[PDB]
C-alpha cells in the first residue's frame, strides 16, 4: 500500500532527508515524531508527491508515482492530506469546501454530494455550519471541516501534517478526537505530530526521526517507555 | 505681468473639454491594456517555450524602455513609412501597449500571491492543475488584481499627460491652447495640476471603497 | 524609405552624448530629491502640526499630479515673471521636486517596515522614542530604503527622457536631430529605446547584486 | 508593587478588557492563563503601559502611570518584559543586544557592562555565542538570550508574555528552566503561559480569565484540582 524507498531529499545544499524507508499497510496508524529538522514532513510529504524525492523512490499500492509515468492526481485521490495551516477554500462556504472535489474530480451528483457532506459535517459536529465561510470558524472548528473535506473523497490512506499544532491549547482534543475515531474505524493514517498522548492512544507505531533518518522504531509503549536508543531518549526526555 | 486666475474662468470651456479628453484617452487606453495584458500573461504561462520568450520579452522591453519613446516611436518613427497616423490613434496605441505590459505582470504577481496552500490542498484533493486554477486559484487571483487594475488606471490619467507633446488636445495641452490668447502659462498649468489632483484623489478613495468591498 | 541602420553609426557620438545627459541629469535630480525626501520625512514626523501639514500636502500635492505639468509649470510659467530658467535647470528643479516626493514616502514606508516588536523591546528596556529611533529602528530602516531608493534613481532614468520637450539634449532628443540630417525617426528611436533598456537591465542587476550584499 | 485597577480596554469595537483588577506583591509568581480572546496578554502589556487602559488605573510602586504625569522610560526601567516572538535586535550581536541599555539608558561603562552582559550569558548558558547574531540562535537559545538582556537591567519585576509558546517542543523546557531559576531567586513574576507545569512547579497563584474578565483565581492546586467555577473547568477540560 504505502513503499516509501530509500528516499533523499534536497533544497540545495539543505539535505532534509537522507536515505529513509517506509512502509504502511492497510489499517496501520503510524506516528513520525521528532526535533524539528528531523524531516519528518517532508517524508510525510512525498507519500502523495507534494515534494519530490532527490533519489529512492515512493509505491503507492505497489505502483511506483515518481517516474511521471502516472495519473498523479488519481494517485493523490486515494491519498488523503490534511494540512498544520488548515487550507480551507476560503470563497466556498464549508459544505461547498467538501463537495467540489467530489463533484468536479469524481463527477459525483450534486444531490448525492451533498447527502455525503451533511454527512461528513454531522461526523466532525459541524453540522450547524454548512453555509458559513471559513473566516467564521474557530481553529478546530476549520481543521475538523478540512478533515470532513479530505474525507468526502474517501481515501484508502490519510495524511497528517501536524493537524494540532496550529491550534491554540483549548482547540487540541477536539480534532485528536475525530482523528481517533477515524483509528477506532480503522483508516489507514500516517499522523506527524508532537501530540505524544495521541501516538499513545492509538498510534500502531511511533516512528522516531533525527537530521534526516529513522533512528529507532517500534509500538507505541517500546518507544515511549522502553527506547533503545541513546538519541530517542535524550528527544523524549526534553518533551516528555 | 502678475498672476490674474479670475481672467482664466472664461477657459473654463477649455479645461472641461481637455479634462474629457484624458479620461477618454486614458479609460480607453487602459481597457485595451488589460485586455492585452490577460493575453500576454496568459501567452508567458504556455508550455510552449518560443511564446513564453515572446511575452517575457515584450514586458521587459516595454517596462524597462520609456513611454515617451514608444510614443514618439509609433507616432514620428512611422512617419518615414508613408504612415500618418493621427494623435489621438497614436496615443491610444502607445499608452495600451505600455498599459499592456504593466497588466501582464500585475495578473503574474495576484496568481502568485494566492497562498501555495490553496493550491496544494486542491491537488491534493486529486484536482488537475486545471481544476485548481479553474475553481480555486483564479477566483482568488482576481481579488487580488482588481485593486492593482484600478491603480493602474490612475496611474496611467497621469502618464496621459504626454500625449501633449504630440499634440492632443487633453488637459495639459489646454495651457498650450490658452496661453497663445493670453500670453498667461502658470495660471493655467497651476489649475491643470490642480484638474489631475483632484482626479487622482477622487479615484484614489473611490478605490478603497473597493478594496474595502471584497476583502 | 525603408530601414537602414548603418546610416546611423555615423551618429553614435550624439547617441552617446545623449546617454551621458540622460546619467547626469538623473544622478543630479535623485542626488537632490534624495536629500530633499529626507528633510520632508523629517517635517512630517514633526510634533508641530503645520509642519507635518505641509510636508503631507507637499507630498500628496506632488506624487498625485503629472511630472510633466511640473516641468512645464517650472519652464512656462516662469516666463511671465522675467524669469528664463535654462532648460537643464528647469529639469533638474521638476525632477528632483518630484523625486523628493516619492523619496519622503519610500522613508516613512522603510520605517513602517521594521517589525514594531523592535520598538516594543527598545522602549520595554527603559529607552526613550530618541534612543531607540537612533539605535535600533533607523539602522533597520536603512536596509529597508536604500534597495527602494536604487530603484527611485532607476525609475527615474526613464522619467529624465521628459526634459526632451523643453529641448534639453538628453537621449531621447538626439532623435530630432538626427532626424533633421537623415528625415529618419524610426532606427534613431530603435537604437534609443535599446540604450534605456540595456541602461535599466545593467542597474537592475546591479540592484539585485546589492540586495543580497545585503540580505 | 503593582496594581492594576479596574481597568477597560477598547480596540475600536472590540472589547478585550472589561474591568480587571490585579494586585502582585514582591516575590510572588503570578501566572495567568485563559483562552484566546481572554485579555491576558493585554492585561500584561498595561502593567508597563505597552497597551493603554482606556478606563481604570495602573500603579507601580504606588504612583500611578497611566495619566502622563510620569516618565514612563523610568518606570519601563522597574519593569522587565519578555516577548513571545523575541523581539532580539538583529544586527547587534549576542553581548551588545545585553549591554545595549545599560550602556545607553543607565551611563553603565563598556568594561562593568561587558562583565555583566558575560555573566548573565554563562547564568543562561550562553557564553559560546556572546558574538553570534541573532539569526544564528535557535528558539530556546533567542528567548534565553531575550531574558538574559532583560535582566541586564535589573528589574525589580518580569514580565512574561507566552515566553514558549512559539518554540518547538524540545526548545520549551530550557526557557522554563531558566524561569523557574528566576522564581527560586525571588524574582517578581508576572507569566502568562500555556505550560501549566511551570505553574504546578512554580508559581504562587493562578489567574484565569475568560472573556475579557478574571473570573477565578487561587492556588495552583486551588484552580488545577479544586475549580468552583463552570468556565473555569470547561477550559481545564480542554487544556489538561
Ligand atoms: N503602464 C504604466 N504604469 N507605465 C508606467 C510608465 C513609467 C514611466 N513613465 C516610463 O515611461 O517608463
Ligand atoms: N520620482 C518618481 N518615481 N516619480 C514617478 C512619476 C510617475 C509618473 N511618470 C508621473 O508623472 O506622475
Amino acid at each position: 500500500m504505502i513503499f516509501v524507498n530509500d528516499v533523499y531529499k534536497n533544497f540545495g545544499s539543505l539535505e532534509v532527508l537522507k536515505g529513509v524507508t517506509l512502509k504502511v499497510n492497510k489499517g496501520e496508524v503510524v506516528v513520525i515524531i521528532g526535533p524539528s529538522g528531523s524531516g519528518k514532513s517532508t517524508l510525510l510529504r512525498c507519500i502523495n508527491l507534494l515534494e519530490e524525492p532527490t533519489k529512492g523512490e515512493v509505491f503507492i499500492d505497489g505502483v511506483k508515482i515518481n517516474n511521471g509515468k502516472v495519473n498523479i492526481n488519481k494517485v493523490r485521490q486515494k491519498v488523503g492530506m490534511v494540512f498544520q495551516h488548515f487550507n480551507l477554500f476560503p470563497h466556498l462556504t464549508a459544505i461547498e469546501n467538501i463537495t467540489l472535489a467530489p463533484v468536479k474530480v469524481k463527477k459525483m451528483n450534486k444531490k448525492e454530494a451533498e447527502e455525503l457532506a451533511v454527512d461528513l459535517l454531522a461526523k466532525v459536529g459541524l453540522l450547524d455550519k454548512k453555509d458559513q465561510y471559513p473566516i467564521k470558524l474557530s481553529g478546530g472548528q476549520k481543521q475538523r471541516l478540512a478533515i470532513a473535506r479530505a474525507l468526502a473523497m474517501q481515501p484508502e490512506v490519510m495524511l497528517f501534517d501536524e493537524p494540532t499544532s496550529a491550534l491554540d491549547p483549548e482547540m487540541v482534543k477536539e480534532v485528536l478526537n475525530v482523528m481517533k475515531q477515524l483509528a477506532n474505524e480503522g483508516m489507514t493514517m500516517v499522523v506527524v505530530t508532537h501530540e505524544m498522548g495521541f501516538a499513545r492512544e492509538v498510534g500502531d507505531r511511533v516512528i522516531f526521526m533525527d537530521d534526516g533518518v529513522i533512528v529507532e522504531e517500534g509500538t507505541p509503549e517500546e518507544i515511549f517507555y522502553r527506547a533503545k536508543n541513546e538519541r530517542t531518549r535524550e528527544f523524549l526526555s526534553k518533551i516528555l | 505681468m502678475t498672476v490674474d486666475f479670475l481672467s482664466m474662468v472664461k477657459y473654463t470651456p477649455l479645461f472641461i473639454s481637455g479634462l474629457i479628453m484624458t479620461l477618454k484617452l486614458t479609460f480607453l487606453a487602459v481597457t485595451i491594456g488589460v485586455l492585452m495584458g490577460l493575453f500576454i500573461a496568459l501567452m508567458k504561462m504556455s508550455s510552449i517555450k518560443p511564446i513564453k520568450l515572446v511575452a517575457s520579452s515584450y514586458i521587459e522591453v516595454i517596462r524597462g524602455t520609456p513611454l515617451l519613446v514608444q510614443l514618439l516611436l509609433i507616432y514620428n518613427g512611422l512617419m518615414q513609412f508613408g504612415m500618418n497616423i493621427p494623435a489621438f490613434t497614436a496615443g491610444v496605441s502607445a499608452l495600451a501597449i505600455n498599459s499592456s505590459a504593466y497588466v501582464a505582470e500585475i495578473i503574474r504577481a495576484g496568481i502568485q500571491a494566492v497562498d501555495p496552500g490553496q493550491n496544494e490542498a486542491a491537488r491534493s484533493l486529486g484536482m488537475t492543475h486545471a481544476m485548481a486554477m479553474r475553481y480555486v486559484i483564479i477566483p482568488q487571483a482576481i481579488k487580488n488584481i482588481l485593486p492593482a487594475l484600478g491603480n493602474e488606471f490612475i496611474v496611467m490619467l497621469k502618464e496621459s499627460a504626454i500625449v501633449s507633446v504630440i499634440g492632443f488636445a487633453d488637459l495639459t495641452r489646454q495651457a498650450d491652447i490658452i496661453q497663445s490668447v493670453t500670453y498667461r502659462y502658470f495660471e493655467p498649468y497651476i489649475i491643470i495640476a490642480a484638474i489631475y489632483f483632484v482626479m487622482t484623489l477622487t479615484f484614489s478613495k473611490l478605490l478603497s471603497l473597493f478594496e474595502r468591498r471584497l476583502r
